[PDB]
RNA sequence: UAUAGUUGAAGGAUUUGGAAAAUUCCGCUAAAGAGGGUGAAAGCCCCGUAGACGAAAUGCUGACAACACCUAGGAGGAUCCUGAGUACGGCGGAACACGAGAAAUUCCGUCGGAAUCCGCGGGGACCAUCCCGCAAGGCUAAAUACUCCCUAGUGACCGAU
C-alpha cells in the first residue's frame, strides 16, 4: 500500500501530472485512493432531503495506486519508498538520498 | 441345512450335462444329518455331516 | 582445423588444433533436418481428450416412437447431429515420440558443429572466472568479444560464477558440456565455449 | 541449415488422401466405394479367405504332418566365412564368434563345405559334413569334434 | 520439514492522444528480462520473481539414546518324534492354453480307505533305473493398481450451439 491516509502525494499519470495534494480516503481491497482538487467530476443530483435542490456537483473520484507516488516532506519531492529497521517499527524510508518519514 | 457345526461343508452348485453337453445350472448339496451331541455338556441339536460322523 | 583464442582482454594468443574426423566432416542435410524436427516434435504434450456418446451425461430413452408423427427417427438426445453430443473421432492423448537409428544422432551432431565451424562461429575462449557473479562483466566480455547477435555459452563443470551470469538479455543462454543437443546449437549463430570445454566435448563424442 | 529455411529430403513425405470432400477431388459421395453392397457399409467386408459359400480351400485339402519335440538345427558357416583368420588361429564355436560372424548359435556350430578354401586353420565345432573334412584336411588343417 | 510470514535492485524529458507502457532523445539495473495489473503495448509505477531470513502452537520424518524382546559348538546312533478319516481309488461335476481326450497337475459333493525314514511325493497315461523334494499348522515390509480430496504447476487443449 506505502500510501496511508494522511499523506501528500505526486501525480504522475492521468491527466494531473505533477499536481499534488492531501489523500482523504484510503480504499484498500480494491486499490483505490482519493486525493483533493484532482478528479472533479460532476453529478447530476436529484432533489434529495440533502441539496433540496438537484444542483451539478463537483466531488472527487478514486485513483489507482500506480498512479501516486509519496512525498518527503523533509525535501519535497517523491520517493520510490523503501523499508528500514528502523527500532522496533517499519517507518517507511525514502530512496533518493536517505529521508525519513 | 445350511452348514455343519463341526466342519464347513456347505451347498454349491455346478453344471449338469447329458449327452450333448447342453449346460445348465445345479445345486450339491452336502449330505446333513440332525443329532443331539454334548456340547460343554449340554447336549445340543445342530447339523453334523455324516462325513465327521467316526 | 584451426581457431583462434582469446581470454577477456588478452587477444589473439596462439591458435587451437582440433581434429578433423568431427570438426571438418562436409555436413550431410538431410539427417539435420530430420534430427531438428524429431528433437523438437519429441517436446510435446499429447493431453487433450473429447467426450463422445457413451460418455456424455445423457440416456438412452427414445425421444419418442419410430413412427406416427411423420417425424426423422432417432435413438438419443445425445447424439452426433444433436445440438449438445459427443462428438466422431475427436482427439485422444497421443504420444509423439520417436526414436532414430544410433549412428545418425552421431552424424548429426558432428554434422552441426563442422558446419559452424566451416564459418569461423566458434569462438574459443581461454579461461572464463569471477569471484562473484556480477552481470555487468560479462556483457562487457562479449563486449571485447565483439559478439552481440544471439549467442550461445558452453562451460565445462560446475564453475557456476560463471553462468551465474547469463540471465541476460536472451540473446545469451548457457548450457554445460554434457547437454549439447541439436538445437541448442542450429538455433544460434555464434558459440562461445571455454578450451577445457572444446576438449571434453570431444570426449564424449568419442 | 537455418531454422526458417528448412527443407526435407525431396521426395520424402507425401500429403494426405481426405475423402469425401466434394466431386472434384473424385473421392466425394461414396467415398471411392460405389454403390450399395455389404463392402459399402461401415465395418462391411468379409473375413479373410472366405469364399462366398464354397468349401474354401484350406478345407478342400488334407492335414499332413507332425514335429519332432527334440529336432536339432545347426548354425552353418559354408566355407568362406572361415577364409578370413589366415594361418594358425584355433576356430571355436566361442569367441570367434565375439567377431561379427555368428550370434546365436542354435544347437552347435556346423560346418559345410562351400565352395573354396586355401589357409591352414585349425577347425573346432560339432559337426562336419563329411566334404568339409576333405577339404580341410586338403589344405592341410585339423579337425576336433569338441 | 508441513501448516501464518519478512526483506527484496534500477527513469526523466519530447510528438500524438482523453488517457502512454506508444514514438524520438539521453540514462540505469540484473543470481531479479517468468507472470499479473495500471485510462492503449512497461526490464526501471504496483503486486511479484532471483536471492536471504523466519514459528509461541500442532503434526510428521530421520538419527542415538534407554527399555524391550530373539539367537551358541563338537561327538554317538540302541530306542523314541516328524501335522489321519489326511494322501489316494471309484463315481458326477468344475479349475489349469488343455472341450475326456492316451490325460499328468489342482479343487468341490458322495462312497471306500494307506505306510512311518529299510519311509513318502514328483519328473503330463503306466512300469523299471536315476534325479529332485518332505504335503495334510500359521506370520511376513519393497518393487505393482487407483484418485472423492489438498498444495504447486504445465498443455502445437475449449473459448459461450
Amino acid at each position: 500500500m506505502f500510501v496511508k491516509k494522511g499523506d501528500k502525494v505526486k501525480v504522475i499519470t492521468g491527466k494531473d501530472k505533477n499536481k499534488e495534494g492531501v489523500v482523504l480516503a484510503a480504499f484498500p481491497k480494491q486499490d483505490k485512493v482519493i486525493v483533493e482538487g484532482v478528479n472533479v467530476v460532476k453529478k447530476h443530483q436529484k432533489p434529495n432531503q440533502a441539496a433540496p435542490q438537484g444542483g451539478i456537483l463537483e466531488v472527487e473520484a478514486p485513483i489507482h495506486v500506480s498512479n501516486v507516488m509519496v512525498i518527503d516532506p523533509s525535501n519535497g519531492e517523491a520517493t520510490k519508498v523503501a523499508f528500514k529497521e528502523v527500532d522496533g517499527k517499519k517507518v517507511r524510508v525514502s530512496k533518493k538520498t536517505g529521508e525519513v518519514l | 441345512a445350511k452348514v455343519c457345526y463341526f466342519t464347513g461343508r456347505k451347498t454349491s452348485s455346478g453344471n449338469n450335462r447329458s449327452h450333448a453337453m447342453n449346460s445348465t445350472k445345479r445345486t450339491v448339496k452336502p449330505n446333513l444329518q440332525k443329532v443331539r451331541v454334548l456340547i460343554d455338556g449340554k447336549p445340543k441339536k445342530v447339523w453334523v455331516s455324516a462325513r465327521a460322523l467316526k | 582445423p584451426n581457431v583462434a583464442l582469446f581470454k577477456q582482454d588478452g587477444t589473439q594468443n596462439g591458435e587451437i588444433t582440433l581434429n578433423e574426423e568431427i570438426f571438418g566432416i562436409e555436413p550431410n542435410e538431410s539427417v539435420v533436418y530430420d534430427a531438428i524436427i524429431m528433437q523438437r516434435a519429441s517436446l510435446r504434450q499429447g493431453t487433450h481428450a473429447v467426450k463422445n456418446r457413451s460418455a456424455v451425461r445423457g440416456g438412452g430413452r427414445k425421444p419418442w416412437r419410430q413412427k406416427g408423427t411423420g417425424r426423422a427417427r432417432q435413438g438419443s438426445i445425445r447424439s452426433p447431429q444433436w445440438r449438445g453430443g459427443g462428438v466422431v473421432f475427436g482427439p485422444t492423448p497421443r504420444s509423439y515420440s520417436y526414436k532414430l537409428p544410433k549412428k545418425v544422432r552421431r552424424l548429426a551432431m558432428k554434422s552441426v558443429l563442422s558446419d559452424k565451424v566451416a564459418e569461423n562461429n566458434l569462438v574459443a575462449v581461454e579461461g572464463l572466472s569471477f569471484d562473484a557473479p556480477k552481470t555487468k562483466e560479462f556483457k562487457q566480455v562479449l563486449a571485447n568479444l565483439s559478439i552481440d547477435t544471439k549467442v550461445l555459452v558452453v562451460l565445462e563443470n560446475g564453475n557456476d560464477f560463471a553462468a551465474l551470469s547469463a540471465r541476460n538479455l536472451p540473446n545469451v543462454s548457457v548450457v554445460t558440456s554434457d547437454n549439447v543437443s541439436v538445437l541448442d546449437v542450429v538455433s544460434a549463430n555464434k558459440v562461445l565455449a571455454t578450451q577445457t570445454a572444446l576438449t571434453q566435448i570431444e570426449e564424449v563424442l568419442a | 541449415m537455418k531454422l526458417h529455411e528448412l527443407k526435407p529430403a525431396e521426395g520424402s513425405r507425401q500429403v494426405r488422401n481426405r475423402v469425401g470432400r466434394g466431386t472434384s477431388s473424385g473421392n466425394g459421395k461414396t467415398a471411392g466405394r460405389g454403390q450399395k453392397g455389404q463392402k459399402a457399409r461401415s465395418g462391411g467386408g468379409v473375413r479373410l479367405g472366405f469364399e462366398g459359400g464354397q468349401t474354401p480351400l484350406f478345407r478342400r485339402l488334407p492335414k499332413r504332418g507332425f514335429t519332432n519335440i527334440n529336432r536339432k538345427d545347426y548354425a552353418v558357416v559354408n566355407l568362406d566365412t572361415l577364409n578370413r583368420f589366415e594361418d594358425g588361429t584355433e576356430v571355436t564355436p566361442v569367441v570367434l564368434k565375439e567377431a561379427g560372424i555368428v550370434k546365436n548359435e542354435k544347437a552347435g556350430i556346423k560346418v559345410l563345405a562351400d565352395g573354396e578354401l586355401t589357409k591352414k586353420l585349425t577347425v573346432k565345432a560339432a559337426k562336419f559334413s563329411k566334404s568339409a573334412q576333405e577339404a580341410i584336411e586338403a589344405a592341410g588343417g585339423s579337425i576336433e569334434v569338441i
